[PDB]
């Protein structure tokens, strides 16, 4: 009814013990969330045109040409780490448990208010604000996931991450197709590049609405809506990370001769002429057995064209890459390619306490070491005579198409059928946890932006909106914009994750590496004189794994 | 010890071509050695022309072009202004982490 | 956009210590390698010192070894070269220099400051 | 049999997840025992005596005068944390769970061998070893706790802390009653201060011997000794520290003025005059409520004489405290009275390539916040007149007895009933595990030697000792020593020590300590090049808890 | 057994730079405080930097605050003074101190090395 | 700011007792203070002589003692030795980490 309570605030995580070192770990969260109607109640078909930006040669990378329908719904979205696990449960998870499994998600809504605007005509500003008891918000779950997966985590905007801070859900839209050209250019291309928006193609078009698809429910303040529990059928997803380079597979190589005093100047030796050893290496017209010529099993890790844009019906787009840059932990600056960079505001880690729209950014750098080091890769002749020349070498500073900023590592592939590699971390608390896999025949091996990948299917989007509210001077065949009176809403979200985790075992005689608290960042996890909260990014794999 | 050599003076008159030099004593200059050329105006600092032997920073005009030629890098000015009348010195990057700075060459505009 | 500002440079007796620091703005000071040049009274450019890597690595050149030590504090974007029982033969015009690449180095001097006139004489 | 093993190697700590957030920690140690036949077949009551050392004015403290019953018997310990965990299981224990607890105790000795050696008359030294397969070696466990309680972690002479490393027993000796005067001095004393070794008490003799006391087992090569299960009734031990002192106990005031900007600078205050507040104090002559004198439930920690010596029968014997100092944290060099130091050598800790007599030495802080910062304290007159003038304030600063170098706290005591304080954390991998609980009739409430007392007993004390391997000259009329054939052992000591624990939870937004192995510490727990190996002591109680 | 040795004083110029450095030895150089004193030429002894606490914290004078520095590196046991614009007024015999009482300090001067003179003049 | 007075010249006998005082212009020296005493000669380093207003270094005679006397510290000799002659110079601890020195007292042994 009118004053009764459909639901209790639950932000609460549990960790049930299991027999055989498993452990459910039930993550609940609850919010308080603000929605306002709809700028416009209709679908609207915007093409996004930037081609001021792209005109200046060499921008093509910042091309934003697109297509969206906008719709007057909102989206509700809880697929980011950050909404269900603060510091110390994270904490927890990656320094006892090795393994992570994604079990089941519910989603509700409760204690739905409505409430009306009237604003007077007095020249100050002043308003008053009235329950509307018999207004109603209007709730669709696409259970069927009939409608576009868009989730808000890549956007960074999903919901907040601070139980006690109230958040918004989103306005949704999704992408209409559209052809789009754009030949690349450079300072110094002369002319002007072919650059143009050819439109849509009919046999592309797909317009949907949450009516024509989804049931609606009708939400007044004594209603309240529960999706029902999902449950996943994803990977596990490991909180380990593997350290084994392909230098480092397999037995190592007998010294005959070991240091006979400690110190960092004393090296042991193999005390064999690497043409005079005895082993198997893929070089069969070699005798020399090396560190680096020596067979292993397979390749961890490829490489890959880095920064290579490829273009295709609507534009051009990076090319993804599995793993990080090799040497971004010798040095943090050589993150780039494959270490995935993630901006957030206020809401999402930022110091809450910040003005301006510049938000709060970090690169991540996974601790696994399946990534490449190109600057010390290269390519030389099969006749393999030692020491190489220089017409027999191919190094990553010989220009490639007379350019002396690309070499050939920049279009250099070595996925094949030896490559193993490994998948993404997850990324606290702004990283995605689950993301719907694609519709595709053949499908990828892995995702670059989630953790868990939904072979079937994963729970439908929920989608919010408020009811119109018309006034009594409505006319549907006017072509101006319907007239409304000044609504909006707020509703209490619960929703409930539930994983399932394996604890750790100490394999070795050395300790770990185990996430804590220190002088440094003992103020990343505690409010402010004035209550200025942030949220810093943490790792997930931290303990190492053998590899073979 | 590494020792950088290029023409210690060199003339052009205005509107022509002229090309600076810059050798090993010992060894052959490719791109992996970065070739950079810097040019330095009496009383001011040096201005960065050329990087990684083909780079020109934004704003360095298109007259001034690097590349390597035979052994050694070359720094070329087609269609020398007066303003180009200065020092200009070479850096090798000689490996590891160390770098070498040529003698310099005087570029007179006649 | 990209400046750099060297001082610190005065006159000072033989054997004696003193700090240039460089101060940098326009752009990130962490995320390049930095370095140290520089030029005798008529004579030409030579390589100081140059510290790279989110380590702070550095190396040195023969003429400066054990002598200079070449810093760096990313809080203040700052560098800071500090030279020990200077000689005669240390007397130049010192300038700050900035490799241009970050995750790709240029390996040579994108930026130059104006630079900071150090004088050893008795 | 001769070529039939008796037991197994087995040197691997298993944890057996319970449901409820329990686990069974299962430890078990396998070493090599080398024991050498005793010097002296005989019981030997040797007094120690330095009274040359102590004959110096102000050497007091250095008093070792003692007197010991010498045995000819071996006493194999385990009772200290490195026989049992190796680094990477203590930090598995002190970062996931709680609360230890010590569950039972089992050893066994395997696979004897004894091997007599024959030299040679060649006047370069040479020598063979035979195994003596008729030889036996004497084992006694002391289950009834007959024999005096004598730790050898104490000593730092329990078993060694390396599984691959051999070890020794200890030879066994305990205190014989003496009587002894010692009156202090210092520098600048005139005179012989009184310093006489009075004897013994005939009222007060006490020769035990493993003959006459305990069953004695003779092993030869083909048998094996198994103690049994014991199973301890101790309390459990905590694995977390608590923070508050009495200064953070209840609720704070309130805050009528709050910060309007972050920042160091800027505070809340209470807005309220001290003497013009409400609430409750024990000062009843006073209106002032402060921070320093309103109520507290009762007194977190206390205050004791710190390096007091008391003389009793036997002679002078340092004070001790339950608690370390306060402000060891805030300053390592403050770290003194109540703070263990351990010494030990290359068996237990040491680099065991290190040369010298020289032992590894460290001093333990707690995290626990308990302890006194005696330089804050003062004491003032009950009119309590602010502020306190000159006559009415004793300070730390103040000379007792005409000493400037000691003040009030160096002779203060403020235990009483009110006094609240937590047991010592556990020392690894030096500290001991469990010690006899006093057989007085008042017991005290703590031992500040081992986190666990054992309120009725504790395994018995095992013994081993080679047995006589006489030649065909002996003859027991005469006065001079036995003839022995030169006689050693090597056998294998096997023991399991099964604890039970709680897993930890996570209580607070903000994570917490915990330990992990980083580049400043990364070698402490891998060997060198030369096979050098140490074991640096690590904390127990690294995570808080709430004391009120 | 207790030995301190100060090093470095030299003539400087005014508004130069120097670095006293004072090698310890004979006791654990970490768990004392430690401490820079000076003696201008004809007059009497002035306390100038103290070093204190396992955390290092630093106090300096009224007449050296902003223009001084003292450091320590308990693993070359040695202690640092760096002072920056140095005036004619600092002219004079530095001397280390060093404080008997680790856990309860004696707040005096315990030990003294045999001091440094530096001279600014120009 | 903080102002040790000292006597600043000061005579004792052969054999004699004499007695240097130490006191503060405002405020009055007291054990919290920590007064202490070190005796210099010409041309060398400071010798500490008392440090807690009451304890004497190893090796320092007992001929020299200290005390807080009234509002200030006094270091008294006894049988004053011709070594004693020298510059004694106070230090007071000024609270926090403040140390302050005074102008030191000359005493020659006559």
């Amino acid at each position: 009814g009118v004053g009764i309570s459909t639901g209790t605030f639950n932000n609460q995580t549990e960790f049930k013990f299991l027999e055989n070192g498993w452990v459910y770990i039930t993550a609940n969260s609850s919010r308080l969330v603000h929605l306002n109607m709809p700028e416009s109640e209709n679908y609207r078909r915007v093409v996004v045109n930037n081609l001021d930006k792209t005109a200046v040669n060499g921008n093509m990378a910042l091309d934003d040409t697109h297509a969206e329908i906008v719709t007057p719904w909102s989206l509700v979205d809880a697929n980011a780490w950050g909404v269900w696990f603060n510091p110390g449960d994270w904490q927890l998870i990656v320094n006892t448990m090795s393994e992570l499994h994604l079990v089941s998600f519910e989603q509700e809504i409760f204690n739905v208010v409505l409430k009306t605007v009237s604003e007077s005509a007095t020249q100050p500003p002043t308003k008053v604000y009235n329950n509307d008891l018999t207004a109603s918000l209007m709730v669709a779950l696409d259970s069927n996931n009939t409608m576009p997966f868009t989730p808000a985590a890549m956007r960074s905007e999903t919901l907040g991450f601070y139980p006690w801070k109230p958040t918004i859900p989103t306005p949704w839209r999704y992408y209409f197709q559209w052809d789009r050209t754009l030949i690349p250019s450079h300072t110094g291309t002369s002319g002007t590049p072919t650059n143009i928006y050819h439109g849509t193609d009919p046999d592309d078009v797909q317009f949907y609405t949450i009516e024509n698809s989804v049931p609606v429910h009708l939400l007044r303040t004594g209603d309240e809506f529960a999706t029902g529990t999902f449950f996943f059928d994803c990977k596990p997803c490991r909180l380990t990370h593997t350290w084994q380079t392909n230098r480092a597979l397999g037995l190592p190589p007998f010294l005959n001769s070991l240091p006979q005093s400690e110190g960092g100047t004393n090296f042991g030796y193999i005390g064999v002429q690497q043409d005079k050893r005895r082993g198997v290496t893929q070089m069969g017209n070699t005798n020399y057995i090396t560190e680096a010529t020596i067979m292993r099993p397979a390749e961890v890790g490829y490489s890959a064209p880095y920064y290579s844009f490829e273009a295709s019906t609507q534009g051009p787009f990076k090319t993804p890459i599995a793993a990080g840059r090799g040497g971004a932990q010798t040095d943090e600056n050589q993150a780039a390619d494959g270490d995935p960079r993630y901006a957030f505001g206020r809401q999402h880690g930022q110091k809450t306490t910040t003005t301006g729209e510049t938000p709060e950014r970090f690169t991540y750098i996974a601790h696994q070491d399946t990534g490449r080091y190109p600057e010390g890769d290269w390519i030389q002749n099969i006749n393999f005579n030692l020491p190489v020349t220089d017409d027999n070498v191919l190094l990553p500073t010989d220009p490639i198409g007379g350019k002396t900023g690309i070499n050939y590592t920049n279009i250099f592939n070595t996925y094949g059928p030896l490559t193993a590699l490994n998948n993404v971390p997850p990324v606290y608390p702004n990283g995605q946890i689950w993301d719907k896999e694609f519709d595709t025949d053949l499908k990828p091996r892995l995702h670059v932006n989630a953790p868990f990948v939904c072979q079937n299917n994963c729970p439908g989007q929920l989608f919010v909106k408020v009811a119109p509210n018309l006034t009594n001077q409505y006319d549907p065949d006017a072509s101006a914009n319907m007239s409304r009176i000044v609504t909006y809403s707020d509703f209490w979200w619960k929703g409930k994750l539930v994983f399932k985790a394996k604890l750790r075992a100490s394999h070795t005689w050395n300790p770990i590496q185990q996430m804590s608290i220190n002088v440094d960042n003992q103020f990343n996890y505690v409010p402010s004189n004035i209550g200025g909260m942030k949220i810093v990014y943490e790792k997930s794999q931290l303990a190492p794994r053998k590899l073979y | 010890q590494t020792v950088v050599t290029q023409e210690p003076s060199l003339s052009v008159s205005p509107g022509g071509t002229v090309t600076l030099t810059c050798g090993l004593s010992s060894g052959s200059v490719s791109t992996s050695n970065y070739p950079g050329w810097y040019q330095q105006t009496l009383g001011r600092a040096p201005r960065t022309i050329i990087y990684r032997t083909s780079s020109r920073p934004s704003g360095v005009p298109n007259r001034f072009s690097g590349s390597i030629s035979g052994n050694k890098a070359a720094l070329t000015i087609t269609g020398a202004q007066p303003e180009d009348e200065a020092d200009y010195y070479c850096s090798l990057y000689m490996g590891s982490y160390t770098y070498v700075f040529g003698s310099g060459t005087q570029l007179t505009v006649l | 956009e990209v400046q750099l500002v060297e001082s610190g440079g005065d006159l000072v007796k033989p054997g004696g210590s003193l700090r240039l620091s460089c101060v940098a703005s326009g752009f990130t000071f962490s995320s390049y390698n930095m370095g140290w040049v520089r030029q005798a009274p008529g004579k030409g450019l030579q390589w100081v010192a140059w510290i790279y890597g989110s380590r702070s690595s550095t190396n040195y050149a023969d003429a400066v070894k054990g002598r200079f030590t070449i810093s760096r504090d990313n809080a203040k974007n700052t560098l800071y070269l500090q030279m020990n029982s200077l000689r005669a033969e240390d007397t130049a015009v010192y300038y700050c220099a900035r490799d241009g690449g970050s995750p790709a180095a240029y390996y040579g001097m994108d930026y130059w400051g104006p630079g900071t006139s150090l004088f050893v004489s008795s």
